[PDB]
C-alpha cells in the first residue's frame, strides 16, 4: 500500500507537560501519530497529563515509539479509531511505520516476509560451542 | 437531600462460600494450580475493587470491615483492661508509682 | 454441618486445630515431664 | 569419662551452677511474703531447679571444665539415651508425618482435580492415613523391596 | 538492535503481536499450524526487549523468543 | 631530601597521576575514528 | 488413515524444552495436514509456569505409552 | 507552515518543531568597552590553543603542587612538622 503521506494538521487543545521533545529529537529521530476523531473529546495522553483531540484529523509530535503505539493501542480499544504514526528524521524522511501493509499486525496480510524466523523447535539450537570463534549465535544458525 | 437508602438481604449468609476458597474473584475461585494461587488469594484478600466493579457492593464490604476492624479493637481493648484487672499490679502501682 | 466441615478441612483451619492440639500436647508433656535432656526410659 | 569430661553428679562446677542459680532465685525470693504466690511460684521453681540438677546427675550426663552437661553422641551405651534413643524416637515421629502424607497424596493422587484436597483435607481420609503410618517402617521397607518407593517415571 | 527469533512452534494465536507495544511482530500467512499463520518480526530495530511477546506465547515453552543483544536509543526505551 | 620524597610522590600519585589518567581515559572513552 | 495417536490415547513427552519432559498427557487431537510440523495436540493435568496445560507437539517428539 | 493555528510539524523548519531555539541566546553586539576586549584578546590567546593549554594546566598544576608541598613549613601543615612529642611504648611493652 501506498503511505499516508503526513499533512500539517492540527493538534489536540494541551496545556503543555514535562513530556515532550528534549533532545532525541534536536539531534535524533523523532516520532509523530495521527489519528481522525470523529468528536472532540478528553484522553489520556502517554507524556502524562489529559489532553483534548479535535473532531477530523489530529497530529502529536512524541518522542519515542512506544508512546505513539500505546496512545493509539488506547484509541483503537477504547476509541475505536484509526490510528496510524510515523517517524520523523530531524533532517526530514518521514517514515511510514506502524501498519506498514494498511492493516493491522494482526492480520495476516500477503506480502509481508518471513523475517526472524526459524524453521526449527527452540530447543534444537546448536550450543554456543558449535557457534564459538564466529561472529553468529546460537539461534542463527 | 439526605436518605437512609439501604437494601434487605443482599447477601445470603451461608458456608457455602466459606467451603470453596477464592470465590470472590474470577481467577481465584476456580482452585489451586499452583502455590501462587494461595499467596495471590491473601494478596486479593481485601482488594474489593478488583472483586466487584461498582462502588456500592465496594462501601458495603469496606464498611462492614470497618466494623470487624472495630470489633478487633474492641476486643484488644478487653483484654487490656482485662489484663489490667486480673493479671496486674495495677493496685500496687496507684500506692507507689514511681518504684512500681 | 455442610459446607462447614469444609471449612474447617480447609488448610489452615485445618493446620491451626492440628497445631493447637499438638502444641497442648507438647505443652502438657512439658508440664509432666519438664527439663528433659535425655530419653531415661529405654 | 569419655572425651576428658566429669561425670555431672561428680563434677564440681556443675552443683557450683545449682547453687548460685538457686541462691539467683531465693534472692529474688526474700521479696515476696513466704506465703504469697510469687513465692510459691519460685519455691516451685527452685524445687523444679533442684530436682533438674539431681536428674542430670543421675541420668550420666557428663559435664566439662565449664561444669554444663555435654552429649556424647558417638554411639557409646551409656550415652544412647543422649542421643540415638532419642534419635530413633525421631526417625519414627518423622517417618510417621512422611510416611502418612506420601501416602495421603498417593490417596488423593487418582481424583479429577487432586489440588482441591491439598488445600482442603479429607478429614476422613486422613484420619484413616493417618494411623496407617503407626507401623510405618515395616510399610516402607516392603514398599522398597516391591518397588512401591520409588516411582519409575 | 535485539535480536527477536521466532520459532515454528508457533500455533499462529496473535497474542505476542497483540501485546507487543512497538510493533516488532506481525502475523504472516504460514503453512505449519491450524490456524495457518505464524508471527514475524521484521521491525526488530523497534524491539525495546519488554518480553510480553513471549509472556504471552501459549507454547509449551516458547515459539517466540527475545535474545536481548546491542542496546541502541529506540531499544534502551529512551525518550531523551 | 629522603624524608620529603613522601611529599613529592603521594600528590603525584594520589593527585597528579589520577588527573593525567582521568583526562586521557576520558578522552579515550569519547574518542571517535 | 489418521495419523498419530486418537483423541484420547495417552502419550509421554520426548521434547527436551518442554516442562512436560518425560510427563505423560492425554492426546486431544491431531491435525491430519501432512504440513502442520506439530499436530499432536496434548492436554496435562498439571500446568507449566505459564499457567498452561495444553500444547502441540510433533509425531517424534511424543511416544505412546503403553499404559 | 510553523506559524499556523496549532501546527507544529512544518517539515522545511525543523529547527522549530524540535525545539532548536536559543532559548537565552542573545545576538546584540560586544557590550565591553573595545580597548578592554583588545586587552583581553591579546593577553589571553596564550591560554587559547587547548593542546598547549592542558599540557600547561598539567606542568604547571604539577609543578606547583609538588613545589608548595616540599617548600612548606613545618606550620601550614602538621604533616611536616613530624611527632613534636615522646613516642609513647605499644600494648605488651611494644608489640
Ligand atoms: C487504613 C489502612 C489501610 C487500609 C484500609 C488498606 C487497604 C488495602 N491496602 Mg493498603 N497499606 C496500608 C494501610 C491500609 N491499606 C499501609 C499502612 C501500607 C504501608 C505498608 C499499605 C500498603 C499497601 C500496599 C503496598 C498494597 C496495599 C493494598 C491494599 C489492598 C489489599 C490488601 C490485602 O488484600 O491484603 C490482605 C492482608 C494481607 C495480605 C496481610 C498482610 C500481612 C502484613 C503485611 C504482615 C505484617 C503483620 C505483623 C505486623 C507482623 C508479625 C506477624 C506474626 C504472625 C509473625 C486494600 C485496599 C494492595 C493493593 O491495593 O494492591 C492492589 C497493595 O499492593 N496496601
Ligand atoms: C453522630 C453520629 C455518628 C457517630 C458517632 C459515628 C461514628 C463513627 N462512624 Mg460514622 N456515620 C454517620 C454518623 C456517625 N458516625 C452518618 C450519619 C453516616 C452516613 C453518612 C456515617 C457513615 C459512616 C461510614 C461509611 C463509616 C463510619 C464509621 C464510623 C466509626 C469510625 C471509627 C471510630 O472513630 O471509632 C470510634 C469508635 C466508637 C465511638 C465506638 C462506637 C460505638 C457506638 C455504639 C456507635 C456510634 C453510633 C452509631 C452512629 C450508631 C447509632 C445507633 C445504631 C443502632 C443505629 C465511628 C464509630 C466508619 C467505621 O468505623 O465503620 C464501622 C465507616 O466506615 N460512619
Ligand atoms: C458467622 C457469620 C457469618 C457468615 C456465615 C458469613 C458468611 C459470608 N460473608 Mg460475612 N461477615 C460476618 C459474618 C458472617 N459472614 C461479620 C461478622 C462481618 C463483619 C466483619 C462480615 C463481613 C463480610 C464482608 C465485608 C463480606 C462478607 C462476605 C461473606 C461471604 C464470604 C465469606 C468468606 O469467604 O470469608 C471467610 C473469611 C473468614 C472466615 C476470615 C475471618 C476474618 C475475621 C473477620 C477477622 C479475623 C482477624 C484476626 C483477628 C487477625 C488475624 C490473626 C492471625 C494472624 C492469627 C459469606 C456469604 C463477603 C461477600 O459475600 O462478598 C462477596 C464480603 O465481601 N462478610
Ligand atoms: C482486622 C482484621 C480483618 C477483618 C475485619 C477482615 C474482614 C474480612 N475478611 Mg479478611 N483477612 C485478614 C484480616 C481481616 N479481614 C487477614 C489478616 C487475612 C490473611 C491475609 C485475611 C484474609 C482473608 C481472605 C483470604 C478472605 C477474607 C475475607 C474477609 C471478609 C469476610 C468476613 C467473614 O466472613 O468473617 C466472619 C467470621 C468470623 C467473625 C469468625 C472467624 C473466626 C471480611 C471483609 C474474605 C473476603 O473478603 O471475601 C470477599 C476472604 O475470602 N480475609
Ligand atoms: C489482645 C487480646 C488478648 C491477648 C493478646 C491475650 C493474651 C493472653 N491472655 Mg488474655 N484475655 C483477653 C484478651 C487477650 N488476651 C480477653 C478479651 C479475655 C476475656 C475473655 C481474656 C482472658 C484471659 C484469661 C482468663 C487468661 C488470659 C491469659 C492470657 C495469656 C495466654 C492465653 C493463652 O495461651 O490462651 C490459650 C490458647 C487458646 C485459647 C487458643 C496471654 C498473655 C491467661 C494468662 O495470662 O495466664 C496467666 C489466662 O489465664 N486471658
Ligand atoms: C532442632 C534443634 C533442637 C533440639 C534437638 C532440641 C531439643 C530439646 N529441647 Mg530445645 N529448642 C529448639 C530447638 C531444639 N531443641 C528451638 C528452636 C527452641 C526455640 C523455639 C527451643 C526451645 C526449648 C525450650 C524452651 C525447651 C526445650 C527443650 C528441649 C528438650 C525437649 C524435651 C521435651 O519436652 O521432649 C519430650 C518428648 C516429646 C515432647 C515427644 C513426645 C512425642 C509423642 C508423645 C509421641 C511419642 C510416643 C510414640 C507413640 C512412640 C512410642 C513407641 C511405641 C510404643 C509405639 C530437648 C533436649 C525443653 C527442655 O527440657 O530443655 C532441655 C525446654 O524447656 N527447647
Ligand atoms: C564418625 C563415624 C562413626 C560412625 C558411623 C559410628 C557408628 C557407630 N558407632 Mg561410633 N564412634 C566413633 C565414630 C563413629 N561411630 C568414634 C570416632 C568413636 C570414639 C572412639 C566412637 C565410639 C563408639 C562407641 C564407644 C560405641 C560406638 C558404637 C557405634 C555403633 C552403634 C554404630 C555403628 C557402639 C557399638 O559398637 O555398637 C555395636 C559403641 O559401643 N561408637
Ligand atoms: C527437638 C527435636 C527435633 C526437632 C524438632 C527436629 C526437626 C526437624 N528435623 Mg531433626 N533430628 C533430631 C531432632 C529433631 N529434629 C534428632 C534427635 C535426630 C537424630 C535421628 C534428627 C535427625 C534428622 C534427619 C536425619 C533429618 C531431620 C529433619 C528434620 C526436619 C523435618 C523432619 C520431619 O519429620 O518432617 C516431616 C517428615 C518428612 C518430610 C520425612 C522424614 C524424612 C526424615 C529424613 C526421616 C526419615 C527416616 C528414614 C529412616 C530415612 C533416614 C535418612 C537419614 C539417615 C538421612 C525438622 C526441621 C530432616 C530435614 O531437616 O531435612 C532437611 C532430615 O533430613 N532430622
Ligand atoms: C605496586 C607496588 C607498590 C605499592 C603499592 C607502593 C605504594 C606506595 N608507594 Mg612505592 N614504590 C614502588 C612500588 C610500590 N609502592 C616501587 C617499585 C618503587 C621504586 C621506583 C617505589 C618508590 C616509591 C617512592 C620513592 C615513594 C613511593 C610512595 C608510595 C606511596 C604513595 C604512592 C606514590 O608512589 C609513587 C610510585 C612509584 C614511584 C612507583 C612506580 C612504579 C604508597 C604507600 C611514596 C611514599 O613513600 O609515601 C609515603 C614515595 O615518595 N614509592
Ligand atoms: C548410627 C549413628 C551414627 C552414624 C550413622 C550414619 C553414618 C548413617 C548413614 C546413613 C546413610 C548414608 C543413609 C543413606 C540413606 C539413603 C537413602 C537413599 C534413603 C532413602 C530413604 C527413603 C527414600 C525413605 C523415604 C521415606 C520414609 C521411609 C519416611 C518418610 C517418608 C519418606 C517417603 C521420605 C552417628 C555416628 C551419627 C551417631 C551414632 C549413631
Ligand atoms: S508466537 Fe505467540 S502470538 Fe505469535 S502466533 Fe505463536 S502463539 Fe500466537
Amino acid at each position: 500500500t501506498p503511505p499516508q503521506l503526513d499533512p500539517n494538521t492540527p493538534s489536540p487543545i494541551f496545556a503543555g507537560s514535562t513530556g515532550g521533545l528534549l533532545r532525541k529529537a534536536q539531534v535524533e529521530e523523532f516520532y509523530v501519530i495521527t489519528w481522525n476523531s470523529p468528536k472532540e473529546q478528553i484522553f489520556e495522553m502517554p507524556t502524562g497529563g489529559a489532553a483534548i483531540m479535535r473532531e477530523g484529523p489530529n497530529l502529536l509530535k512524541l518522542a519515542r515509539k512506544e508512546q505513539c503505539l500505546a496512545l493509539g493501542t488506547r484509541l483503537r480499544s477504547k476509541y475505536k479509531i484509526t490510528y496510524q504514526f510515523y517517524r520523523v528524521f530531524p533532517n526530514g524522511e518521514v517514515q511510514y511505520l506502524h501498519p506498514k501493509d494498511g492493516v493491522y499486525p494482526e492480520k495476516a496480510n500477503p506480502g509481508r516476509e518471513g523475517v526472524g524466523l526459524n524453521m526449527r523447535s527452540i530447543g534444537k539450537n546448536v550450543s554456543p560451542i558449535e557457534v564459538k570463534f564466529t561472529g553468529k549465535q546460537s539461534y542463527d544458525l | 437531600e439526605v436518605k437512609i437508602l439501604v437494601d434487605r438481604d443482599p447477601i445470603k449468609t451461608s458456608f457455602e462460600e466459606w467451603a470453596k476458597p477464592g470465590h470472590f474473584s474470577r481467577t481465584i475461585a476456580k482452585g489451586p494450580d499452583t502455590t501462587t494461587w494461595i499467596w495471590n488469594l491473601h494478596a486479593d484478600a481485601h482488594d474489593f475493587d478488583s472483586h466487584t466493579s461498582d462502588l456500592e457492593e465496594i462501601s458495603r464490604k469496606v464498611f462492614s470491615a470497618h466494623f470487624g476492624q472495630l470489633s478487633i479493637i474492641f476486643l484488644w481493648l478487653s483484654g487490656m483492661y482485662f489484663h489490667g484487672a486480673r493479671f496486674s499490679n495495677y493496685e500496687a502501682w496507684l500506692s507507689d508509682p514511681t518504684h512500681i | 454441618m455442610r459446607d462447614l466441615k469444609t471449612y474447617l478441612s480447609v488448610a489452615p483451619v485445618l493446620s491451626t486445630l492440628w497445631f493447637g492440639s499438638l502444641a497442648g500436647l507438647l505443652i502438657e508433656i512439658n508440664r509432666l515431664f519438664p527439663d528433659a535432656l535425655t530419653f531415661p526410659f529405654f | 569419662d569419655i572425651s576428658g569430661l566429669t561425670p555431672c553428679k561428680d563434677s564440681k562446677q556443675f552443683a557450683k551452677r545449682e547453687k548460685q542459680q538457686i541462691k539467683k532465685l531465693e534472692s529474688s525470693l526474700k521479696l515476696y511474703a513466704p506465703e504469697s504466690a510469687p513465692a510459691l511460684a519460685l519455691n516451685a521453681q527452685i524445687e523444679k531447679t533442684k530436682r533438674r540438677f539431681d536428674n542430670y546427675g543421675k541420668y550420666g550426663l557428663l559435664c566439662g571444665s565449664d561444669g554444663l552437661p555435654h552429649l556424647i553422641v558417638n554411639g557409646d551405651q551409656r550415652h544412647w539415651g543422649e542421643f540415638i534413643t532419642p534419635g530413633i524416637l525421631f526417625l519414627y515421629i518423622a517417618g510417621w508425618i512422611g510416611w502418612v502424607g506420601r501416602s495421603y497424596l498417593i490417596a488423593i493422587s487418582g481424583e479429577k482435580k487432586p489440588a482441591m484436597k491439598e488445600i482442603i483435607i479429607d478429614v476422613p481420609l486422613a484420619s484413616r492415613i493417618i494411623f496407617r503410618g503407626f507401623i510405618w517402617p515395616v510399610a516402607a521397607y516392603r514398599e522398597f523391596l516391591n518397588g512401591d518407593l520409588i516411582a519409575k517415571d | 538492535s535485539h535480536s527477536v527469533k521466532i520459532y515454528d512452534t508457533c500455533i499462529g494465536c496473535t497474542q505476542c503481536v497483540r501485546a507487543c507495544p512497538t510493533d516488532v511482530l506481525e502475523m504472516i500467512p504460514w503453512d505449519g499450524c491450524k490456524a495457518k499463520q505464524i508471527a514475524s518480526a521484521p521491525r526488530t530495530e523497534d524491539c525495546v526487549g519488554c518480553k510480553r511477546c513471549e509472556s504471552a506465547c501459549p507454547t509449551d515453552f516458547l515459539s517466540v523468543r527475545v535474545y536481548l543483544w546491542h542496546e541502541t536509543t529506540r531499544s534502551m526505551g529512551l525518550a531523551y | 631530601t629522603f624524608n620529603n620524597l613522601p611529599s613529592i610522590f603521594v600528590p603525584l600519585v594520589g593527585l597528579v597521576f589520577p588527573a593525567i589518567a582521568m583526562a586521557s581515559l576520558f578522552l579515550h572513552i569519547q574518542k571517535n575514528k | 488413515p489418521p495419523i498419530g495417536p486418537k483423541r484420547g490415547s495417552k502419550v509421554k513427552i520426548l521434547r527436551r524444552e518442554s516442562y512436560w519432559f518425560k510427563n505423560v498427557g492425554s492426546v486431544v487431537a491431531v491435525d491430519q495436514d501432512p504440513k502442520t510440523r506439530y499436530p499432536v495436540v496434548v492436554r496435562f493435568a498439571k500446568v507449566n509456569y505459564a499457567n498452561i496445560s495444553t500444547n502441540n507437539y510433533a509425531l517424534d517428539e511424543v511416544e505412546e505409552v503403553a499404559a | 507552515k510553523y506559524g499556523d493555528k496549532s501546527v507544529y510539524f512544518d517539515l522545511e523548519d525543523l529547527g522549530n518543531t524540535t525545539g532548536q531555539w536559543d532559548v537565552y541566546g542573545s545576538d546584540a553586539p560586544s557590550p565591553y568597552n573595545p580597548l578592554q576586549s583588545k586587552f583581553f584578546e591579546t593577553f589571553a590567546a596564550p591560554f587559547t590553543k587547548r593542546g598547549l593549554l592542558l599540557k600547561f594546566l598539567i606542568l604547571g598544576g604539577g609543578s606547583l603542587l609538588t613545589y608548595v608541598s616540599a617548600n612548606s613549613t613545618g606550620d601550614v601543615l602538621p604533616i611536616k612538622r613530624g611527632p613534636q612529642e615522646p613516642p609513647k611504648l605499644g600494648p605488651r611493652g611494644k608489640l
